[PDB]
C-alpha cells in the first residue's frame, strides 16, 4: 500500500524509529547547552547508585553550578520541566518506585540509556561541560 | 584566657551585601559628604569629652544583688577567666549610663554579647580508616598511597585527595597520627 500511497523497503523503514539516539539524535535532544549539562548532571548523581530522586539530582546540581560558575542555579520547577524534555525523547524514563515508611510512597527514580562511551564523544566537542566532567 | 573573641566571618548571601554596595556608593552618589549631619549620630569632640568625664568620674561597684544572674551565666558555658572578664564587661556596662550602682538586667546583654561573639565526619573517617590500615597492617604504617585509595574509594562523600592531605595533616599536627617522608604516607 505504500506503493498504492505513493501511486524490504519497509523494514528499512521501520528500524531507523528504534535505532534513533544514542549514536547522532542526541544532541538533537539537547539544542539547549543546558540541556547537555543536565545530562551530564544525572550520570554524576548516578555514582551513588540510589533512588535518584529529582531532588538528589537538584542537589548536585546546585553544588556543582556553584562551585563552577556555568550559569546561574535554576527552580526546581525549571529543573522538572527540563527533565521532562528529556523525557519525551526516549532517553530516560521516571518511574514512581518504593519507600515503604508511612504508605506505599512514591519518589521518583529515573535511569537513562546511554553510556559513558556514548557521553564522552559528545562532551570534548563543548569545553563548557568539560569543567563539570 | 583571652577576654573576649569576636567571629566577623561574612557569610555571604542576599539582602545584606547589596546595602553595603549601597552604602559604599551612597558617599560617591555625592562629591562631598556635607549631607552627613542629618542622622542619628554623635560628633567625635563630643564624644571624647562624655568618655573622658565618665572614666574619670565613676567608679561603680557590683552589688551582690546581680549574684543569681551571673552564676547560671556561668554554667551555661560550663555544661574563671570568663567569669573575669564578664565582671568587667558588666562593671563597663555600669560605667555607660552614668551609672554607679550595676543592675540586674546590665549582664543579661553581656552575656548576649559573649554569647553571640562566638555564635569531624572527616577526621573521623579519617583516622578510622588509619586504625584499619593500621590493623590489617599489623599495625604497620599506612601508605600514603592507600590511604588516597581507600578515602576516594567510597563515591558517598567526596574525599579529595588535597583535602585528604590537609585532614591529615591536621591529625598529624593535632599529633594524632604521624605521617613521615615526602613520598610516603605513615600511619
Amino acid at each position: 500500500e505504500i506503493y498504492e500511497l505513493e501511486k524490504l523497503n519497509y523494514i528499512a523503514k521501520v528500524f531507523s524509529k528504534f535505532v534513533n539516539n544514542n549514536s547522532t539524535r542526541t544532541r538533537i535532544a539537547k539544542l539547549n547547552i543546558q540541556q547537555k549539562l543536565i545530562l551530564c548532571t544525572i550520570i554524576q548523581s548516578l555514582k551513588l547508585n540510589s533512588d535518584a530522586t529529582i531532588d538528589e539530582s537538584f542537589d548536585h546540581y546546585i553544588k556543582a553550578i556553584t562551585k563552577t560558575d556555568t550559569l546561574a542555579p535554576l527552580q526546581r520547577n525549571e529543573f522538572l520541566e527540563i527533565c521532562t524534555i528529556l523525557e519525551t525523547c526516549g532517553l530516560v524514563s521516571i518511574k514512581k518506585t518504593k519507600c515503604k515508611g508511612k504508605t506505599k510512597r512514591f519518589v521518583d527514580k529515573i535511569d537513562v540509556d546511554l553510556d559513558m562511551r556514548e557521553f564522552y564523544d559528545e562532551m570534548t566537542k563543548i569545553s563548557i561541560l568539560k569543567p563539570f566532567l | 584566657r583571652f577576654d573576649l573573641v569576636y567571629l566577623v566571618l561574612d557569610k555571604v548571601d542576599e539582602k545584606n551585601d547589596r546595602e553595603l554596595a549601597k552604602h559604599l556608593t551612597n558617599l560617591y552618589l555625592e562629591d562631598k559628604p556635607e549631607h552627613i549631619s542629618q542622622d542619628d549620630v554623635l560628633p567625635v569632640e563630643f564624644l571624647t569629652m562624655y568618655i573622658s568625664y565618665a572614666k574619670e568620674h565613676i567608679h561603680p561597684i557590683i552589688t551582690e544583688a546581680a549574684k543569681t544572674e551571673l552564676v547560671r551565666a556561668y554554667v551555661g558555658m560550663r555544661k574563671t577567666r570568663q567569669l573575669e572578664s564578664m565582671i568587667r564587661l558588666a562593671e563597663a556596662h555600669a560605667k555607660m549610663k552614668l551609672k554607679n550602682v550595676v543592675e540586674l538586667e546590665d549582664v543579661q546583654e553581656a552575656v548576649r554579647l559573649i554569647r553571640s561573639a562566638i555564635k569531624r565526619k572527616l577526621q573521623e573517617d579519617l583516622s578510622r580508616e588509619i586504625m584499619n590500615v593500621l590493623k590489617d597492617q599489623a599495625s604497620d604504617s599506612m601508605s600514603f598511597n592507600e590511604l588516597i585509595k581507600q578515602i576516594n574509594e567510597h563515591s558517598q562523600d567526596r574525599v579529595e585527595s588535597s583535602d585528604i592531605q590537609e585532614a591529615l595533616s591536621r591529625l598529624q599536627q593535632e599529633d594524632k597520627v604521624i605521617v613521615l617522608g615526602e613520598g610516603v604516607r605513615r600511619s
